[PDB]
């Protein structure tokens, strides 16, 4: 396929990111809400640990096997979510008897599981994780599809599903590991994140970077030196990205969680352990994970000595645009 | 060649969906506290969708406040176009409730309206008519329009503040101020802050980011919640108590302050009313009337232990300062008018431990001691670190070790909230709380203070609203204080009995002797009853008792709404209001320094009118009704004020002047110091910094942080002793045993097993956006409450199990969540779902009552006096208790 120019990169921020869902709103709002899109959240947020969406979608399959392309399965509906519909006209204007009930009868949503996390209290323990199309190096969706529908931008790197090519093979949705195209049924096409690009084109950042209320969310092309998505990827190295074992190699990165408090023993007292195990964050990231975390709690301590840290400054982004492309608009 | 890639041109479909003819400048007018900046983009006449518009001016050195926002406001256009906006006004063809309407014209239904209204008048009293319309921070023309009209007919007004619990009155109590805090920004400036009660990860959305930039700025962060709440996963320490025993946890940090001597002497001596002496015959102030003929009851003493001789503090109640100004809303009075450095400590050096003897008039010694010293004595005796490990479920150790970090780190903070502000007794727990902020010392300092964050109750040009809202002045205005309205017309059964607290008893001496209201006088029922704004029946406590027993009494209740929400379902008129991006309005928070605004991206949809307009119709309509009915002006001797209701409409604009939505919000602008020199076109173009503010000066680039007008510049504080005063000697406070900062446990009452936790939800503002299609969709579709595992395993209750709660108070079947973090012996349900929603009978108000504590009840003991929204009955409802089981009508599998 070739190498872009230049590569549009994220980085996640997990010590900052509050699930709110704002980004998640701002996508949908903005981009899928045309007919068969309504079960589809290009950008989305899961509570870690838990199922996410479409509900075990980190066992769907995909990706590379020793470089080889993975077919993985096709979720059926009910992991997604059959978007809850309702009847609020009978209820509140048509004088109908009857709470205004969702259907289908509630069993399974996006973010059905927001907040339960594993462990027993008081060592209970989750995070959020935000997600959307990894832009990867190596598109797995992009070799799948036999009708060479989907491409990579040559100026930023940004893959995109060529809604005219498109013929409904699904192949994309089997070898996408990270389950982010949506095929839509409606107009038997695959739709999934375009990373902005429109907004990208005027030097506006994407809506789930520059709407991210937490400011956790950064975005540069990676060749900028100066650039915080520079800085955290491979300055300071404290960036990675999600299941890398998937092969594809994803252009966006996360700041693994220190921010936390401690396992809290039998007799009330601390450990020293963090309350998110380092066991979860590996298998979401990787064995770099320690090392990356180490870093972190080393620089926050000195800021909690009075000494100056340039990584802490970073992630604390004091002024937005040194995280990420303009978000005015 | 353009230049033009492969595929550009088919790339143009999606670069149109991004794409706007207009852009607006809007505003979310809801009770959510972020006032957030938005602009609202539109194309061929449809609002497309809105987004932060990022564009408050930063603060040197610390994060700025952009972008703001959440994820209902950036769906905020989805009650533009959604299944639950009024078109048209409605009249109601069924009973209350069902749903059942007829579309009706503007004409008729404010004739209605207007002919009842004056029958009202002229059958019974001005005083059976009322408008709860809250928060007029949120959107300040759209309150001052009711208010308005109320104020010129003779209608009374409520509270809100203390209704909702918001109002921290254990800070009135000990400051004598309404309330203030520190715009968020100054949380970075802190290093080490104590969330108590709060859940900023949730309920302080476009907020929550300086708390995580403070840690990885070197600050540490506690967490003080039973549960395991989201905010929770970012701190340093989670202490997690058994709910509503903060204060025995407050207590004995204070213990180990004071025992360790951990805290800021010159700050107490000079700040508080520590060293003010006790006699220990009464166990009152030593007063000077005690001491001198003539002396005043409002005049106290310390011991100099420089020079071994009692002296006379100076700035307490009955200190004036030579130069009397006019009273501050947000005051107990306007100590303002004192100099600069009246209550500097000079070289004054008051004593704190000690007992001395002292003269009275009539020859006796009597024994004196310092309120500190009474204060020490009771913390070593009852409120150690391990007694308190007993009742709280805390370690000793690991309160000690907080007590320590919390004196040791400089600047500190207590950031608190509604977990620990909506308890029967959260006025004691605020005033230890302030106990601990004071005896740290950093009251009036950045990164430090007492600062709670409730609701949107903080308007910083109140002076502006005031003259809009209530022009003939507010002494000219009828009050109720609504905590007492619901409690006494819903005829409320709170289930505490007389013999244990006579509530009746307090309450209705309260009212007989003057120090609270009750309205309508002469015991007549509320006939007419205007809600807009404010889901009032659908947040009500005691709902059910309301329900049944006052609603009733309503002859006529009118909803202004911009959606169908419960309050509206159960009116007889409802009138379409404009959507927020339909009109013109201000919009400012405590949370942040700035002036928002929303203006019209369109005009108002279907037959809508902004709510400053529908207040105008109205008035048109009832000058017609009172010519029909021969009742035009009429006496209202409570004001020597001749009404005349033929005059309405030029009432309620100033001959016209203020006509145009616009012109009354300019017209807040000019007649408030805190944003005179503002204009409504600044506005537009980009959100304006206030010119100053409440209890500090406002500085160019430094955060707002509360109380520096006493703490730096040494005015007294507007409070009987002129000090913070942690020493209440009032009967009903002894009555209590709250005469100091104590423990007080939660009222147990309700004789069920599980506490009853009502916590507010990232997922809604209040009731709206509750019924949001894509909020549901973000959740399991509708309601929850959540029970620990331990819990609901031995009740057979399973995840996403319906269930029931209830009390003798009522009841309430939803659906259940289980979660790990949960607290086994409460359970959680996000407050007030709308009654319309996926609930098989009531809803989280059908289980609460309305309880009243007497402590704030008292209106005769210096700064406390009833004033709207400066000190009443707080409607708490946190120490409600239910029992639960599996509701087995339907019990549908998983999969
Ligand atoms: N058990 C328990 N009970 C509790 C609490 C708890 O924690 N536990 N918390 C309290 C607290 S603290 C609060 S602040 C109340 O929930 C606030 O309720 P409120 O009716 O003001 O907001 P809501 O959003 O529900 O209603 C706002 C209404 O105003 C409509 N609206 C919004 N904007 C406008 C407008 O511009 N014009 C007009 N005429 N109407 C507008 C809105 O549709 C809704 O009906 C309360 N009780
Ligand atoms: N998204 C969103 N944000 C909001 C609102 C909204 O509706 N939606 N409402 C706004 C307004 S008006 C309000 S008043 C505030 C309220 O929001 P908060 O001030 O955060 O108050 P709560 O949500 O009631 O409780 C906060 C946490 O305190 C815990 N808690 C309960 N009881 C206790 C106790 O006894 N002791 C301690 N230490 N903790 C306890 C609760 O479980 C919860 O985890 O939110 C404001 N922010
Ligand atoms: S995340 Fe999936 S859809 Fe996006 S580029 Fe990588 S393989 Fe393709
Ligand atoms: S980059 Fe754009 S399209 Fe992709 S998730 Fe973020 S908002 Fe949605
Ligand atoms: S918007 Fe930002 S903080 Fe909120 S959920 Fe998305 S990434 Fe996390
Ligand atoms: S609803 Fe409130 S918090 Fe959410 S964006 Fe609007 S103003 Fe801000
Ligand atoms: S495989 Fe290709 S044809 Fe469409 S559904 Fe996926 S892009
Ligand atoms: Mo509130
Ligand atoms: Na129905």
């Amino acid at each position: 396929m070739k190498a872009p120019r230049r590569q549009l990169t994220y980085v996640t921020d997990l010590n900052k990111c509050i699930g709110c869902q704002t980004c998640t709103v701002a996508c949908k709002k903005l981009w899928t809400t045309g007919p068969g899109q309504d079960f589809m959240y290009w950008r989305n947020v899961e509570t870690a640990p838990g199922l996410g969406y479409p509900r075990n979608w980190q066992t769907k399959g995909g990706g590379y096997k020793n470089g080889e392309l993975q077919k993985g399965k096709i979720p059926p509906m009910i992991d997604y979510g059959i978007p809850f519909e309702f009847d609020y006209a009978g209820r509140l204007f048509e004088g109908k008897p009857g709470r205004v009930r969702p259907s289908p009868t509630p069993r399974s949503a996006p973010n059905w599981d927001e907040d339960q996390g594993a462990g027993e209290y008081p060592n209970n323990s989750f995070f959020y994780l935000p997600r959307m199309c990894n832009h990867c190096t190596k598109p797995a969706c992009l070799e799948a599809c036999p009708n060479e529908a989907i491409y990579k931008r040559e100026q930023d790197g940004i893959v995109v599903i060529h809604q005219d090519k498109c013929k409904g093979a699904q192949a994309c949705v089997q070898s996408c590991p990270y389950a982010k195209p949506y095929f839509n049924p409606l107009t038997n096409k695959a739709n999934k994140c375009i990373g902005c690009f429109p907004r990208i084109e005027q030097g506006v950042a994407p809506a789930c970077v520059a709407q991210c209320v937490g400011r956790a969310m950064h975005v540069g092309f990676v060749d900028d030196v100066n650039s915080s998505v520079y800085k955290l990827i491979k300055q300071y190295k404290v960036a990675l990205p999600l299941h890398p074992e998937f092969g594809t190699e994803p252009n966006v990165f996360y700041v693994p969680p220190v921010l936390g408090p401690r396992i809290e023993m039998a007799n009330g007292e601390p450990s020293t352990d963090p309350k998110i195990p380092l066991a979860q964050l590996e298998g979401l990231f990787g064995k770099q994970v320690r090392d990356v975390l180490a870093i972190l709690q080393s620089e926050r301590e000195k800021k909690m000595k009075g000494l100056a840290s340039d990584l802490m400054d970073v992630l604390i982004g004091r002024r937005s645009t040194d995280m990420m492309i303009s978000p005015l608009t | 060649i353009s230049g033009a890639f492969e595929y550009s041109g088919w790339e143009n479909f999606h670069r149109t969906q991004w794409s706007w003819d207009k852009k607006t400048r809007g505003a979310h007018l809801v009770n959510c506290t972020g006032a957030c900046p938005h602009f609202v983009y539109s194309k061929d006449g449809v609002v497309m969708r809105e987004e932060q518009s990022k564009d408050i001016a930063p603060m040197p050195n610390i994060p700025e406040y952009n972008p703001r926002g959440c994820n209902k406001g950036e769906c905020g256009h989805d009650y533009m176009y959604g299944p639950h906006r009024i078109k048209y006004p409605l009249i109601r063809v069924g009973e209350r409730g069902e749903g059942k309407w007829r579309r009706a014209t503007w004409e008729e239904a404010l004739d209605m309206i207007a002919d009842k209204c004056v029958d009202t008048i002229k059958n019974h009293a001005p005083d059976c008519i009322s408008v709860y319309s809250p928060v007029p921070a949120v959107s300040p023309v759209s309150f001052s329009a009711g208010h308005r009209f109320a104020h010129y007919i003779g209608a009374h007004a409520h509270t809100f503040y203390d209704w909702y619990g918001d109002h921290p009155t254990g800070q009135t109590q000990t400051c004598g101020v309404q309330g203030d805090t520190c715009e968020t920004a100054d949380w970075f400036n802190s290093k080490y802050i104590i969330l108590w009660g709060s859940n900023p990860t949730q309920t302080r959305i476009p907020d929550a980011h300086f708390l995580s930039e403070a840690q990885l700025n070197g600050a540490k962060i506690v967490s003080i919640s039973p549960d395991y709440n989201s905010s929770t996963i970012k701190v340093d320490k989670w202490i997690h108590p058994q709910p509503g025993t903060d204060g025995a946890l407050a207590m004995a940090m204070a213990h180990v302050i004071i025992k360790e001597k951990l805290y800021d002497a010159h700050s107490l001596k000079e700040q508080t009313d520590l060293s003010y002496l006790v006699r220990s015959d009464t166990k009152r102030f030593l007063r000077e009337a005690d001491v001198v003929a003539g002396g005043s009851k409002d005049k106290f003493y310390f011991w100099n232990a420089k020079t071994g001789k009692p002296v006379i503090p100076k700035g307490s109640w009955g200190d004036q300062p030579e130069k009397k100004g006019s009273p501050v809303g947000f005051l107990g009075r306007n100590t303002f008018a004192f100099p600069k450095g009246y209550i500097d400590l000079g070289d004054l050096d008051p004593a704190l431990e000690g007992k001395f003897n002292m003269q009275l008039l009539d020859g006796k010694t009597v024994e004196v001691r310092p309120v500190f010293e009474i204060l020490k004595s009771r913390l070593m005796a009852d409120n150690t670190p391990e007694k308190a490990a007993k009742i709280t479920g805390v370690t000793a150790k690991a309160i000690t070790e907080l007590a320590r970090e919390f004196a040791t780190a400089k600047p500190s903070m207590i950031i608190c909230g509604g977990g620990t502000q909506h308890w029967y007794y959260s006025d004691v727990l605020l005033r230890a709380m302030h106990l601990l902020t004071a005896l740290t010392g950093t009251e009036g300092t950045n990164g430090g203070g007492m600062n709670h964050y409730i609701g949107q109750w903080k308007p910083a040009f109140v002076a502006g609203l005031v003259a809009l809202a209530f022009p003939e002045g507010v002494n000219k205005q009828r009050f109720c204080q609504t905590t007492i309205w619901t409690y006494i017309h819903a005829e409320v059964n709170d289930e505490i009995i007389s013999s244990d607290i006579d509530t009746e008893k307090y309450l209705r001496d309260s009212i007989t002797t003057g120090q609270m209201p009750n309205m309508p006088e002469q015991g007549r029922d509320p006939k007419v009853f205007f809600v807009y704004r404010g889901n009032w029946l659908n947040q009500a406590k005691g709902q059910k008792y309301v329900l049944e027993n006052l609603w009733p009494k309503l002859e006529l209740i009118v909803d202004i709404n911009i959606r169908m929400d419960s309050t509206a379902l159960y009116s007889d008129v409802v009138l379409p209001s404009a959507h927020w991006y339909e009109k013109l309005d201000l919009n400012v928070t405590s949370e942040h320094s700035y002036i928002n605004m929303t203006e019209p991206a369109i005009k108002p949809m279907w037959e809508s009118k902004t709510d400053w307009q529908i207040f105008l119709a109205l008035a048109k309509r009832v000058e017609m009704a009172a010519k029909r009915k021969k009742y035009e002006k009429f006496n209202d001797e409570k004001f020597k004020w001749v009404r005349d209701l033929s005059n309405l409409w030029n009432q309620m604009t100033m001959d016209g002047k203020l006509a145009e939505d616009e012109a009354a919000a300019q017209y807040i602008l000019d007649n408030a110091p805190q944003s005179k020199g503002i204009t409504i076109q600044m506005l537009r173009e980009k959100p304006q910094r206030f010119k100053s503010n409440w209890t500090s000066p406002l500085k160019e680039g430094v955060p707002y942080t509360p109380f520096q007008y006493f703490v730096v510049d040494k005015k007294p504080w507007p409070t009987l002793t002129g000090r913070q005063q942690f020493y209440l000697d009032h009967d009903t406070f002894f009555d209590m045993g709250v005469e100091l900062p104590t423990y007080k446990a939660p009222i147990d009452a309700d004789k069920y097993p599980f506490r009853f936790n009502s916590p507010h939800s990232r997922h809604s503002v209040h009731s709206t956006f509750k019924d949001n299609v894509l909020m549901l969709r973000l959740q399991r579709g509708g309601p929850s409450i959540e029970m620990s595992p331990l819990d609901a395993k031995p009740l057979g209750i399973k995840d996403n199990d319906w269930v029931e709660a209830w009390n003798n108070h009522g009841k309430v079947i939803c659906r259940v969540k289980i979660r790990n973090g949960e607290q086994r012996g409460r359970v959680s349900m996000w407050h007030c779902p709308e009654l319309y929603m996926d609930l098989l009978t009531g809803g989280s108000q059908s289980v609460c009552p309305v309880r009243i504590n007497p402590t704030n009840l008292v209106g005769n003991y210096g700064h406390l006096f009833f004033r709207p929204n400066y000190y009443g009955p707080a409607g708490s409802q946190r120490d409600v208790r239910v029992n639960v089981k599996r509701y087995i009508g339907a019990t549908p599998i998983s999969f």
